[PDB]
RNA sequence: CAUUGGUGAGCAGCGAAGGAUUUGGUGGAUUACUAGCUAAUAGCAAUCUAUUUCAAAGAAUUCAAACUUGGGGGAAUGCCUUGUUGA
């Protein structure tokens, strides 16, 4: 389903499931395009970097894919996909309703295999063109003709055919006339993989049982026969470096080598994939180098290069085997734990069923790696029990890390399944650490934390005791018993000074920790089975077992919040990193999200597999998830940083539920209000003589004498809306009829209305040059018409008590502009009319110098004495 | 409190790459090293971007819609940033130096020089949202034969116009069915293309290089075939292009050279506008305004950046920062702007909210070593490596007091007294502390008794003691006031660095070499308690140094530390790139934050990348300033063994990454540091991260407003309150009405009271309700100020921030008023006659 | 860094010049380098003086002189921005061009400036010794090669060849 | 200037001089930097200087 | 009687088809993941060549250019500038 907040971002983790994947030839290097899932992914195969992953994911698994040089062909669920760096170019729909599941591509054509044995061919449409986009023919394979389709390939120099390998016949077409050219003779067993062989006209075909048959197309027969007893044949390749070798791979997860000049047989890699995940499903020797790139179901791509010969004059006897060069991997079976391992949402620790930690890389896929599992030894000098052929820890049930103290030593903290100590791990050097922590109640890890700093760790077991450890020395501190039953989650507060155990006897207990005493305890009403603590906010979420989330605070020990509204039990649970929302993921297929200020829930997500763990990244970057099938990290983004997301409850005042409050421009008329603009103006339109006077330059710039006159008006057709680039609109006072100003104008017409309100929302408009020149030229001389307009102007303004400051600067501005006419025709009635007014306006602005006198003298007394 | 966020940098506007502004030409985005500022020059303020680069930054563009911005830095690695929501969107690594990078005017597409390669990119929608990939190539040009210096998209987005360091310059088009109109390359220069520019209608190009030539470029007949009609010289003889633009609307070239010379023309005439000069480092960057009424220049040697309007002759700013080179900071008394003291030998008085420099002072031969405010705001002095403690009245801007001792040595640390009567100071060669009246400008006495160098002084501002540290490992308490002429002292256990008093004058914090902070009682002169700070601080490895950071003690402690004003907690940083703030009561680690992820620092990294380590040392120690392209930075003037002289080109290495002081902020929850890179702003916003107090399972948003709608006003406020939400604190508070203001203040709890204090300080200073504030302040100071005066500490950055909106916006109102009535007194009570 | 290569007068030895700062003098069909030397600063170019035995290398700025196996011999306080080193060996006569634009001839035997002449004409961009009379060409950014010789102070011949610089 | 940078700036001072430097009666708005803002707007010289 | 000194001989304890110490080589990381080459709006990648040539554009009295020198004293012969003499 679609959500609102979070919306997916990428699967890491993976690097193939299997598709048998494909190599493409640019130039002199090589890509590896293997399938993951429903994307593919391109990588460089000098250094198997990761280059590029498909954009749309497709709607069904890609289950075939090729490669040409830059072009990229892709068959899912009835079509193929032509993709060119990740972008997809073309989409070509197959007119069937069966599954496409083997393709070819030769010259023009692109052959599609379908489960129907019914075989399509496109053709380009005039050879230029990059790939190809119309419909050709169709062939079809009946059961007379041979087998099921088994392979469809073009071995070299066969013009405009086709080889169709079906499981009991090798068919071949010719693609143009759509002939059946040739079919060979029927083979005693079941051909599932073949190879067109770099010499000429034969291929390489492999049996059920152990046959690798060398068949020469062109005179029907079998050139030689090669038998791997109780093998099943899955990848066949050759050498063509200048030695005739042979790869064949065995879905017993096998890869052995052949000399076919002198019939040897060279190595044989043992256990190179794992069996139970498809054995090895390819491996293809890039072609003219000495090394093979195999990958197998396991989420594991390897490389395994020859080295050359040791022997110095014989040479092609003495072949040295094949050692392991670079390799990417992930997680064969999907993970059980997540955490995020910085703040930086660089690394993330993902430990899975398959038994191993790895250490995920959220900025770049090559910087991944397992975390290693070779232990110290011990501090004595006894000797380490345990086995002596090695197997991987326990797999993991939680894990909890602080790196504070990271470098200086242990770092993380683990809990695996089914055993009675916890183990340390470092991070920085990515390996186990030299302790175990256990719970010395004869009881199962349940629960895992550690301090903030990066000291203490603190152990829960199953029998209800609270051990805390040492990192530095790992000798147990203290031992606090309060439960009864198993305590599924610790934490301890941001100051160490008050932690928080919770259990599923129902109990959540508090206790400081610098005194060794608890300060309360609260049982709720059901079994806790998770605890996820806020350590700004101070606000612990437990998700109980009547389906609920309880969020408590740990200062005043009250249940505050309780989301309801689950169906099935809560898997996992995540606050945000400031502390607002919280997500869960439940047994009921679904992620919700709970903005916990309002308490409601903003967001769900139907998700068809549920999701065993939710991270929220600690700066709200990213969600990691992890599903109970698929062996990535599906990491999502939450859009919520880039835009707002309303707080309103969903199922199945936009200023409070958008979080906002745009703060109201007058809360009464009867209060005095200042102006919404910069602050400054007021200042710099009282002083933006001296202003200017500083911000001139020091010395004249030396200019051109033939510059022309009119050049601030000879510009060109990103406008200027200045005062001196003004245009009139549409008999001789100082400013006419044809040449008033908007500013005298609105004055004008203000006067005669005597409402200045149209004038006053011009003056706060323009700039303080402009109110500068129009406050300086306003008819200063006959009848000082304009000048009292311009001071009732400002007496009807500031009786609103709005812009007050602006239109006391105003009138400084006037009295200081010309105030020498208004002082000389002083007793003109018009004049000392209007000033009166204004005055008796005026004259009640000493509240806010008696309000500021008081604020002044009374913040001073209580401040100082 | 401890969710201290990145808020600004002041100092250093400018450090290298290009400068650019909005397409309202208000802001402009300017490249502070690895960050990117943005000066809103009309609302008068000021952001620094919380991303950064791993380098210094190279590149700028945002589109004209402002929506969306790209930073490269000076190896290709981009950054693209959603603009509006200031938060980082993608990633990207072009693989080499890129030159330019520049949107389409339409916004579609942006293309950039990467080497010889004009690559044309197209934009990601900002409203989409992220992908894995979301850069789509459009093309990959090449027909250059060596670097890229520029571009010029034309007006309709259809042409671009390349300048190479190959002597040509090659025009583009966009799409492949335009091939053939865009098929020319513009030879015949003698030098660097450093610019090629379309004219207005797209019929002329005008094609400048480094020498000073600029040719015009017609398409006439001697068919058509792109002739040049006209050559014209700039004839600037030592001095050559360094940067230039052309605003096509007005037609104007604005040139700007290596010496600091700007000469701006008009362009198909090549008439001299105007000619002048920034200074005497070369002009690095030039850009236009949109309307172009603005030009916005910058020289990277001195970091300094102008913005001059031409019409006008003015400087709409003229700034300049301090790169690698800030002894001290001192916040003013009320937190609105920090006081700077500078190795160049200047004191700059920058304001917080709007990035720029008010005053600067420069009467010290030498390099200024500490300042320190005085009088509440009124004085400032400053102690200095010349021998001069003097001091600066802020109201005169003028120098009227210089103390000096008979002995002529150099000061490393002052303090003055309270009352500003005293001022001691104290030098790293002398073991005595100088006293000078103020006053009276003599020596009062020299305090001895230290024997090492007395490195902090400080004096408790209650009962007017003086603490004093040195490196004999002593911390020692004179009472100098008052017939007693009493000493002190307290041995610690290793040689101290930064000392800082409590608020309350009750208790002294020292850092020590060992990397612990020990807080001691002054009455009783015992260890009141320490924390150990050594194993929490990220000292980087540098790429000279031949032992790992686990193991090098070069900065495993911290040389400045500071009291929180409250009291409680102690920010702290040193020679290391972490600065971390403790809580002393519980003597923990509260939050570690890192200064700078710059890899062109040196002590960033713990662990340096093996590849640069070479069968002959580090690859970063290879010397490639032979291989610049002309002398100015081919010199090698770096004298041997100079460490923290002057002028970081004498130094030969790459400047450490280094806190020297830290200082809370006395009005509003924030601290700065002074690092390298300019002065660190950090402070917490209250619009994120919710943090309730004490709330319940009935206080909920709605119910807030449902009291509100209700009207029980006490009740709204106090869920507002409880929730700890700004905007229903804000709502509320907004919603009560004038009569019964004063009813709600005297009944609000006294815990919430520092709450709502605090939140009408820093709600007051910007916000417009002037009498509105004012009744709230004046209900709450006549309701509960007998609470305040006895709990101080805890009401001393509330009530300080609102004394710093009563004294600087409601006392210039009433001062305008006051004036605009005696001159309407004086121009009606009298006779102006003839 | 990009290498200069030099040979030997003879086939016999190879000296290659990192861009950064790796010189190395080996005999290149043995397997025997017989100098290695990192100077950590910008080296231009090298030449050998009269043998296998002395080697001249172009360095940030001044010009060094090497012996056989890597000891400094001399810093050549004139040549002052070399970045075409070149020998005459019937003259022994280290000839130099570079950022400045002086050409200087050194005599190695003696150890002593020969002659400074101005080039008067920026930077030398090309360098090349006419093997029949030891004439010096040099290419400037004018197009112009110039012919030259120790004797005059000017140039025996100015040649117009290209536009741009050579 | 190079004796100090090359000695680190560890050095002694010059002694003194008693110097004569007189200043104009100037606003302390133009004794400023350029930027929108000010700071001061007195008069660089005092009523009694005055 | 100490050794918080060397060298050995043995217990207790640790303890799953062995354990300890040192070392050569290679691989992945060590910055944030958009593929190779070239004459590049496309070719190639098995190849650029038997279209790779023409046209057009293109030449500052800047016909100026060591911002590049360890200090004191010189500079015959040079070299630089200026004057001059004869052509």
């Amino acid at each position: 389903k679609n959500s609102k907040i979070f919306s997916p971002f990428r699967i890491i983790g993976n690097v193939s499931n299997g598709v048998p994947f494909a190599t493409g030839t640019l130039g002199s290097t090589f890509y590896i395009v293997t399938c993951v899932g429903k994307t593919f992914q391109i990588y460089d195969a000098n250094t198997l970097h990761l280059l590029f992953v498909s954009e749309k994911e497709t709607p069904s698994s890609i289950v075939a894919l090729s490669a040409h040089f830059h072009y990229v062909y892709a068959a899912y669920e009835n079509k193929v996909g032509i993709y060119k760096r990740g972008i997809e170019e073309h989409l070509l729909e197959l007119e069937t309703d069966a599954n496409v599941e083997h393709l070819c591509i030769f010259g023009d054509y692109l052959c599609a295999s379908t489960d129907d044995n019914s075989i399509f061919i496109y053709k380009k449409s005039d050879p230029q063109d990059k790939y190809p986009s119309e419909f050709y023919t169709k062939l079809t394979v009946t059961e007379i003709q041979g087998g099921e389709i088994v392979s469809l390939q073009h071995l070299a120099t066969y013009l405009n055919k086709l080889t169709v390998v079906t499981k009991s016949n090798v068919l071949l077409f010719n693609v143009r006339t759509g002939k059946l050219v040739f079919t060979s003779n029927e083979f005693p067993d079941q051909i599932t993989t073949a190879e067109p062989a770099p010499v000429l006209d034969i291929i390489a075909l492999g049996t059920v049982t152990g046959e690798v048959i060398m068949f020469n197309m062109r005179k029907g027969k079998r050139i030689r026969t090669i038998k791997i007893p109780q093998s099943r044949i899955s990848s066949l390749s050759f050498r063509t470096d200048g030695s005739s070798h042979l790869s064949v791979g065995t879905s017993s997860g096998d890869l052995i080598f052949y000399d076919l000049d002198r019939r040897s047989r060279i190595h044989v890699l043992k256990n190179i994939h794992r069996e139970s995940y498809g054995g090895v499903t390819q491996a293809t020797f890039l072609n003219g180098q000495p090394i093979i790139v195999t990958s197998g179901g396991d989420n594991s791509l390897k490389e395994y290069v020859f080295d050359p010969s040791l022997s110095q004059g014989s040479g092609d006897v003495v072949v040295q085997p094949p050692r392991y060069l670079r390799s990417r991997g992930g997680h064969s079976q999907p993970p059980s734990y997540i955490a995020f391992a910085d703040s930086q949402s660089h690394f993330m620790l993902s430990a899975s069923k398959d038994r191993s930690l790895w250490s995920f890389s959220l900025r770049k896929d090559a910087q991944s790696q397992e975390m290693s599992q070779r232990l110290h030894k011990k501090q004595d000098g006894g000797r380490v029990g345990g086995s002596t052929i090695k197997s991987k820890f326990p797999e993991i049930v939680a894990l909890a890390i602080e790196n504070a103290r990271i470098g200086e030593w242990e770092n993380i903290i683990t809990a695996h399944k089914d055993e009675k100590f916890a183990r340390t791990w470092d991070m920085r050097n990515k390996r186990v650490g030299r302790w175990t922590f256990d719970t010395t109640d004869d009881g199962f890890v349940k629960s895992v934390a550690m301090s903030q700093c990066g000291n203490f760790g603190f152990i829960g077991s199953s029998n209800g005791s609270i051990t805390i450890y040492n990192m530095q020395s790992g000798i147990l501190r203290k031992k606090y018993k309060l439960h009864k039953r198993a305590v599924t989650g610790i934490s301890l507060d941001g100051m160490n000074r008050k932690m928080v155990s919770c259990g599923l006897d129902g109990i959540v207990g508090f206790y400081d920790f610098n005194k060794s005493t608890l300060l309360g305890k609260l049982k709720l009403d059901a079994p806790i089975t998770a605890m996820v603590y806020h350590r700004s906010s101070d606000l612990f979420a437990l998700a109980l077992d009547d389906l609920s989330i309880v969020v408590i605070d740990a200062v005043t020990q009250r249940v505050v919040r309780q989301l309801w509204g689950h169906s099935n039990r809560i898997t996992a649970f995540d606050f945000s990193p400031e502390g607002r929302w919280i997500v869960s993921a439940s047994l009921d297929s679904t992620i919700r999200t709970w903005d916990l200020p309002t308490g409601g829930c903003i967001d769900g997500i139907i998700v068809d597999n549920v999701a065993t763990n939710v991270k929220f990244s600690p700066n709200g970057d990213l969600l990691a998830t992890t599903h109970v099938t698929g062996n990535g990290i599906c990491i999502w983004t939450n859009r919520a940083q880039f835009k707002t997301v309303s707080t309103r409850t969903i199922d199945e005042l936009n200023d409070i539920d958008f979080n906002t409050y745009t703060s109201l421009e007058q809360i009464d008329k009867e209060l005095l209000t200042l102006s919404i603009g910069p602050r400054s103006k007021m200042n710099t339109l009282l002083h933006l003589d001296v202003i200017r006077k500083r911000s001139k330059p020091k010395e004249a710039p030396k200019k051109s004498e033939k510059l022309p006159f009119f050049l601030q008006l000879s510009g060109e057709k990103s406008v200027r809306e200045g005062i001196a680039h003004e245009t009139p609109e549409e008999f001789k006072v100082t400013g006419r009829l044809g040449f008033e100003s908007h500013f005298t104008k609105q004055l004008r017409e203000g006067s005669q209305s005597k409402d200045y309100s149209s004038l006053l929302a011009t003056l706060i408009n323009f700039s303080p040059a402009a109110v500068d020149l129009e406050i300086r030229s306003l008819n200063s001389f006959e009848p000082f018409d304009e000048i009292v307009w311009f001071i009732d102007a400002l007496t009807q303004g500031l009786k609103s008590n709005k812009n007050f400051e602006l239109y006391e600067t105003f009138m400084s501005l006037l009295f200081k502009a010309h105030g020498d006419v208004i002082h000389a025709n002083n007793k003109n009635q018009d004049i000392a009319s209007a000033l009166q007014n204004w005055e008796d306006v005026h004259k009640k602005e000493d509240r806010l110098d008696d309000l500021v006198k008081f604020c002044m003298g009374v913040a001073a007394f209580v401040t100082t004495a | 409190k401890s969710d201290f966020k990145f808020s600004n940098l002041l100092g250093t506007v400018y450090r290298q790459g290009n400068i650019t502004f909005s397409d309202d030409g208000k802001q402009l985005l300017s490249p502070v090293g690895n960050r990117v500022s943005v000066f809103d020059l009309i609302n008068n303020k000021s952001f620094t971007f919380e991303y950064e680069h791993r380098k210094n930054i190279a590149a700028i563009d945002l589109n004209k819609q402002g929506t969306l911005l790209i930073s490269i830095d000076e190896d290709g690695r981009a950054i693209l940033v959603n603009f509006k929501a200031r938060n980082v969107l993608h990633h990207f690594n072009f693989k080499e130096k890129c030159s330019a990078v520049k949107f389409s005017p339409d916004g579609r597409l942006f293309a950039l020089a990467s080497g010889r390669f004009l690559q044309i990119w197209k934009t990601p929608d900002v409203n989409k949202d992220r992908q894995f990939a979301p850069f789509v190539r459009h093309r990959v040009h090449a027909g250059h034969f060596q670097d890229i210096t520029s571009l010029t998209w034309s007006q309709d987005s259809r042409f671009i116009l390349t300048t190479s360091k190959d002597l040509s310059a090659k025009i583009w088009s966009v799409d492949s069915e335009e091939k053939n109109l865009a098929a020319t390359t513009f030879n015949g220069h003698r030098d660097y293309v450093m610019g090629a520019f379309f004219s207005h209608d797209q019929e002329k190009i005008y094609t400048v290089s480094k020498d000073g030539a600029v040719f015009v470029w017609e398409f006439t007949k001697r068919k058509y075939s792109w002739r040049i009609t006209k050559k014209h010289f700039f004839y600037a003889n030592q001095a050559k292009v360094k940067c230039v633009t052309f605003h096509p609307a007005t037609r104007l070239l604005a040139v700007g050279f290596t010496s600091g010379e700007f000469r701006l023309y008009d362009l198909p005439d090549f008439t001299l506008i105007q000619q002048l000069s920034m200074g005497q480092n070369p002009v690095n960057t030039v850009s236009v305004n949109q309307t172009g009424e603005w030009l916005a220049f910058g020289s990277s040697k001195l970091g300094q950046l102008l913005v001059y309007e031409w019409q006008s002759e003015s400087y709409i700013l003229k700034q300049q920062g301090h790169f690698d080179s800030t002894n001290s900071l001192a916040y003013s008394p009320d937190g609105s702007r920090v006081v700077t003291a500078s190795e160049d030998g200047k004191i700059k008085v920058w304001d917080i909210t709007s990035g720029f420099c008010l005053a600067t002072f420069e009467e010290h031969t030498s390099s200024v070593t500490a300042v320190q405010f005085a009088k509440r705001g009124q004085v400032m002095f400053s102690s200095s490596l010349d021998g001069t403690v003097r001091a600066w009245d802020l109201i005169r801007y003028r120098n009227f007091r210089t103390f000096t001792g008979t002995e002529r040595i150099q000061f490393n640390c002052l303090a003055v007294d309270p009352s500003g009567e005293v001022v001691c100071a104290g030098s790293l060669d002398n073991f005595d502390i100088h006293v000078w009246s103020v006053q009276t400008g003599q020596l009062l006495d020299a305090l001895s008794g230290h024997e090492g160098p007395v490195s902090c002084l400080s004096f408790s501002q209650e009962n007017s003691v003086l603490a004093s540290a040195s490196w004999d490992k002593t911390i020692r308490i004179w009472s100098i006031f008052g017939r007693s002429q009493q000493v002190e002292p307290i041995e610690v256990y290793s040689d101290v660095l930064a000392l800082s008093m409590r608020p309350d004058g009750k208790e002294v914090a020292v850092s020590t070499l060992k990397g612990q902070i020990s807080i001691f009682n002054i009455e009783d002169a015992k260890q009141v308690g320490n924390i150990d700070c050594r194993k929490d601080i990220i000292s980087g490895r540098f790429n000279q140094d031949r032992f790992t950071a686990k193991n090098s003690e070069r900065s495993k402690f911290f040389t400045t530390i500071h009291y929180s004003f409250d009291g409680m907690a102690i920010v702290a940083g040193g020679n290391n790139n972490s600065i971390c703030l403790y809580d002393v009561p519980n003597e923990v680690l509260l939050k570690r934050f890192i200064v700078s992820r710059n890899m062109a620092l040196n002590g960033t990294l713990e662990f340096l990348n093996s590849k640069k380590m070479t069968e002959a040392g580090s690859l970063d120690l290879i010397d490639d300033a032979g291989e610049n392209s002309d002398l100015e930075d081919r010199i090698d003037n770096s004298l041997p063994g100079s460490q923290r002289g002057g002028d970081l080109s004498t130094r030969k290495m790459r400047p450490e990454v280094r806190v020297t002081s830290v200082q809370f902020s006395p009005t509003a929850n924030a601290f700065a540091a002074a690092s390298t890179e300019g002065l660190l702003i950090y402070s917490t916003n209250d619009t994120i991260l919710f943090d309730p107090f004490d709330l319940d399972v009935d206080v909920t948003p709605h119910s807030t407003v449902e009291a509100l709608r209700e009207k029980q006003f006490l009740n709204a406020l106090v869920m507002a309150f409880r929730l700890n939400e700004e905007y229903l604190i804000n709502k509320v508070y907004e919603a009560i009405p004038i009569k019964e203001i004063p009813l709600v203040a005297s009944n609000i709890p006294a815990i919430y009271l520092p709450r709502i204090l605090k939140f009408i300080g820093d709600f007051a200073i910007e916000s417009q309700h002037i009498e509105f504030n004012l009744i709230w302040i004046k209900a709450l100071l006549s309701a509960s100020g007998g609470y305040i005066n006895e709990h101080k500490y805890l009401f001393s950055t509330a009530m300080r921030s609102i004394q710093r909106f009563i004294v600087r916006v409601a006392k210039e109102v009433v001062n305008t008023t006051t004036d605009n009535k005696y001159t309407y007194r004086f121009l009606v009570s009298t006779d102006g006659s003839m | 860094g990009p290498y200069h290569i030099k040979y030997a007068k003879n086939g016999t030895h190879l000296l290659i010049t990192g861009r950064k700062g790796h010189v190395a003098s080996m005999d290149w069909r043995k397997g025997q380098l017989r100098a290695e030397l990192f100077l950590n600063e910008t080296c231009h170019s090298a030449t050998y003086l009269q043998n296998e035995q002395y080697f001249a290398v172009a360095q940030k700025k001044y010009t060094f002189i090497y012996d056989h196996e890597g000891t400094e011999l001399h810093r050549l306080k004139q040549h002052i921005e070399a970045r075409h080193l070149d020998f005459l060996p019937y003259h022994y006569l280290l000839v130099t061009a570079g950022e400045t634009g002086w050409l200087k001839y050194h005599d190695v035997s003696t150890g002593q400036l020969v002659s400074e002449l101005r080039t008067k004409a920026g930077p030398t961009m090309a360098m090349a010794q006419n093997p029949w009379n030891a004439v010096m060409h040099l290419g400037h950014s004018n197009g112009t090669v110039s012919l030259w010789s120790p004797s005059m102070p000017e140039p025996l011949v100015k040649l117009l060849s290209a536009r741009g610089p050579v | 200037y190079k004796l100090d940078v090359l000695s680190s700036v560890h050095f002694v001072p010059k002694p003194a001089s008693t110097s004569l430097e007189i200043r104009v009666e100037t606003p302390t708005i133009s004794m400023e930097d350029a930027q929108p803002l000010y700071m001061s707007n007195a008069s660089s010289l005092a009523p009694q200087e005055i």
